[PDB]
Formats: structure tokens, C-alpha cells, sequence
């Protein structure tokens, strides 16, 4: 997940072109994480341990 | 330093950048990641970057 | 901002609801809606935190609900102690939280 | 038990600006946001902004969008407000309130659980 809340602006360029960035973080500041259990994280380590 | 608060990982940078018109020329603001940004050569460690 | 009802009244013993509306972005798109009641001339308190959820110390006579765009509580088993006005605080625009005009309680 | 400190009331002229002081006690200041509400005599609840005390990161309503200033000291363990351009209509109690729980990982900023609630203090305006 990434749990702040980014806007998006867009930039006019050349004829037509427009080029997207982020304008804001309209809320707080996050960490961007990755969650696993660590029950069976540890099973699918002690299995492939053994095998 | 969105609202009197540090966020560490993105840098506010604004760059003039080209409208549809080739002759004028507008001031333009985008906050990028750091990986995407690195400091520009050929300064005294100023507030100078590039992409 | 956020419409609620003026005041509202019944008899001991009866139960009572009051209502609190907002756009599809305030209460519509979350399901963080508080009530606080508040005696006259105190410091408000702390009744409802999630929307049908109570902290401990409140009575069981109170407890909420949400439908769309609006949200209510139900006040059962009136007494003389339930006669205090009553606001709701919900989540807001962007990352704010909006609060209602609040409701009167008056037990005949 | 837990327990939030005000200032005293106050009495200004219009145009004056005032900085209200908050002190929470019994718990970790930096552990809890903090909300500010207002409430005008006589008038419902109003929201005014919120305030991270771990970062200092503020956000405030739009109908007070640069018109309020709001900062603390983890030092001492005591959060401000600083109200500008003073109106005769700004008379209110003020409230020091103790937001959701700050974590890394879930913005609990916008939580409306107002757990403990300041003793409320009097600005005047006339
Ligand atoms: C990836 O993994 C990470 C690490 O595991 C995840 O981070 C964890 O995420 C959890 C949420 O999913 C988070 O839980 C929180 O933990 C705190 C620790 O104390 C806990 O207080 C929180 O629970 C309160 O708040 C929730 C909000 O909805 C309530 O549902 C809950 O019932 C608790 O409410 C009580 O305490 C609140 C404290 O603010 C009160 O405001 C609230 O009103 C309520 O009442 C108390 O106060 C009353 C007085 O006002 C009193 O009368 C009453 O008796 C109560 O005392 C919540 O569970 C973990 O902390 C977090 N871990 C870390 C290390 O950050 C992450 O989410 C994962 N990401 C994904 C995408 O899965
Ligand atoms: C995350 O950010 C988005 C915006 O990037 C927030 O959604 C925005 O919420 C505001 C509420 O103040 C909406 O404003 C309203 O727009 C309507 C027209 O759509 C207008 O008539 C109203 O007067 C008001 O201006 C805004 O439209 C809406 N934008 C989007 C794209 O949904 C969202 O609330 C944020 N969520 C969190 C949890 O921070």
C-alpha cells in the first residue's frame, strides 16, 4: 500500500503535449509498506528448509 | 515542506517550462521523488538539480 | 456546514433519533461519524466514535447508525439526564472533519 | 486519567491576533494528534485544523486557510494557535482536543475520535 492521498497535475508542453506530475499530498505524511504474516512466513521457510 | 511539516522523499522543484506558444516561456513547480532527481554539476553545491 | 435538526423532545421512557446529513463526499464516503453531547455551559462529551461504535463509560441507551449520505443516533430509555444538546462530527473534504449545528433534547 | 490545560480568557481589539496555548497531561504528547475546535456563544461546534506533534504537519479548514497558525513545543509538551485578523464575530470558546493515535503506516489524521477535551478557554473581541 501507499497510504497518502497524491493529487495529479498536468503540465502543458509544445502543441497539445501534456506531461502528469504530482501536485500535492492533500492529508498526512506515510511509509510506503508491504505486509506478510510472519506465522506462515515461517512455515514456508521450515518447509523449504526440509525440502 | 508540505504545510510547516518535512516530508523526506520528495523535492518541491520548479522549472520554467515551454507553453504551446515557442516564444514565451512559464515558471511551472512539480514535486518529484529523490532517485528521479539528482544534484546538477558545475555549482557550489547550490539548490540546482536535475532529472 | 452539515444539516441537523434544530431540537427534539419526548417523554421518559420513550426512545428518540436524531439526524445528521452531508454530501456524498463528508459521510458518504467514509464511515467516521462521531456524536458528542453537550450539558449547557460544560465541556462537551464523548458518546459515539465510530458510527456505531461507544467508548467505555457511555450507556447502552445510546447507539448509532449510518444510510447514504445521512447518519443518525437513537437515544432510548429518556430520562431527565438525556436533556443536553447533541452534535455530530464527521469526516470532512480533503482531510478534514466537518461538525453539524447540533440538536436539543427535551424530556417532557 | 488524562487531563488538557488552556490558557486563560482573553480580551482583544479587532485586529489583534491572539496565540492560544494548550498542555496536555498524562500521556505521551507526541502519541496524539490534536484538534482545535471552536464554538462561537450560543453556536454549534466548528472545526478549525488539526495538528501532527510528532512532524509539526498541520492542516486547517477552508474558511481559515492562512487566516490560522498553529505549532507546539515537545519540550515542554504544550501545542499554540495563533488566530489572525481579529473580528468582533471570532468571540468563542476555544477547545484543545486529542485526535486518533499517529502510526507510520495509516493516516489517522482526519479521525473524528476527539477522546479528551480541553477545560475550553474565552477569547473576547470588542
Ligand atoms: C501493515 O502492518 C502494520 C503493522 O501491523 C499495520 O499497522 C497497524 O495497523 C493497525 C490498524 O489496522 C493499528 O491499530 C491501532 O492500534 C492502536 C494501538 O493502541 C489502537 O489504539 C487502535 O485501536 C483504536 O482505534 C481504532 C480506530 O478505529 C478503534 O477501532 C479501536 O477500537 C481503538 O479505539 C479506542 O482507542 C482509540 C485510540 O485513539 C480511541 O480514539 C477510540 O475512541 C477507542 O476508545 C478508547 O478511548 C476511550 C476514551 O476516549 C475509552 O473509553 C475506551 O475504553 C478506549 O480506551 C488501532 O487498533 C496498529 O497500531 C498499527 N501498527 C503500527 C505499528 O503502526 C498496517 O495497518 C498494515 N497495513 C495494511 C494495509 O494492512
Ligand atoms: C483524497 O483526495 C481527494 C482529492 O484528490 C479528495 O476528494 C475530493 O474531496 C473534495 C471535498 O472537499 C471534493 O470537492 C467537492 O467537489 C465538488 C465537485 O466534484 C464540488 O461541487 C464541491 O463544492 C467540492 O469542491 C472533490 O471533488 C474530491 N475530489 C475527488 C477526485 O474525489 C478526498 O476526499 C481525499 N480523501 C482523503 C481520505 O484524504
Amino acid at each position: 500500500t501507499r497510504p497518502n492521498n497524491n493529487t495529479r497535475k498536468s503540465v502543458r508542453i509544445g502543441p497539445g503535449q501534456t506531461f502528469y506530475a504530482t501536485g500535492d499530498i492533500i492529508g498526512d505524511i506515510k511509509q510506503a509498506h508491504c505486509n506478510i504474516s510472519e506465522e506462515k512466513w515461517n512455515d514456508t521457510l521450515q518447509k523449504v528448509g526440509i525440502e | 515542506t508540505v504545510k510547516t511539516g518535512t516530508v523526506e522523499e520528495m523535492k518541491n522543484c520548479s522549472f520554467n517550462t515551454t507553453t504551446e506558444i515557442r516564444d514565451k516561456e512559464k515558471k511551472e513547480y512539480a514535486l518529484f521523488y529523490k532517485p528521479d532527481i539528482v544534484p546538477l554539476s558545475e555549482t557550489n553545491n547550490t539548490s540546482e538539480y536535475r532529472l | 456546514a452539515l444539516t441537523q435538526p434544530a431540537s427534539v423532545s419526548g417523554s421518559p421512557g420513550q426512545s428518540i433519533t436524531i439526524s445528521c446529513t452531508g454530501t456524498k463526499y463528508d459521510v458518504g464516503s467514509h464511515d467516521l461519524v462521531s456524536w458528542y453531547q453537550q450539558y449547557p455551559g460544560k465541556v462537551p462529551k464523548y458518546m459515539i466514535y465510530e458510527v456505531n461504535k461507544r467508548p467505555s463509560g457511555v450507556s447502552n441507551r445510546f447507539s448509532g447508525s449510518k444510510s447514504g449520505n445521512t447518519a443518525s443516533l437513537t437515544i432510548s430509555g429518556l430520562r431527565a439526564e438525556d436533556e443536553a444538546d447533541y452534535y455530530c462530527c464527521s469526516f470532512g473534504g480533503s482531510a478534514t472533519v466537518v461538525c453539524g449545528g447540533g440538536t436539543k433534547v427535551t424530556v417532557l | 486519567q488524562v487531563q488538557l490545560v488552556q490558557s486563560g480568557a482573553q480580551m482583544k481589539n479587532p485586529g489583534a491576533s491572539v496565540k492560544v496555548s494548550c498542555a496536555p497531561s498524562g500521556y505521551t504528547f507526541t502519541d496524539f494528534y490534536i484538534h482545535w475546535l471552536r464554538q462561537a456563544p450560543g453556536q454549534g461546534l466548528q472545526w478549525m485544523g488539526w495538528m501532527n506533534p510528532q512532524t509539526g504537519r498541520t492542516n486547517t479548514a477552508r474558511n481559515f486557510q492562512g487566516r490560522v497558525t498553529m505549532t507546539r513545543d515537545t519540550s515542554i509538551g504544550t501545542a499554540y494557535m495563533e488566530l489572525r485578523s481579529l473580528t468582533s464575530d471570532d468571540t468563542a470558546i476555544y477547545y484543545c482536543t486529542t485526535g486518533g493515535w499517529i502510526s507510520l503506516y495509516y493516516d489517522s489524521s482526519y479521525y473524528p475520535n476527539f477522546d479528551h477535551w480541553g477545560q475550553g478557554t474565552l477569547l473576547t473581541v470588542s
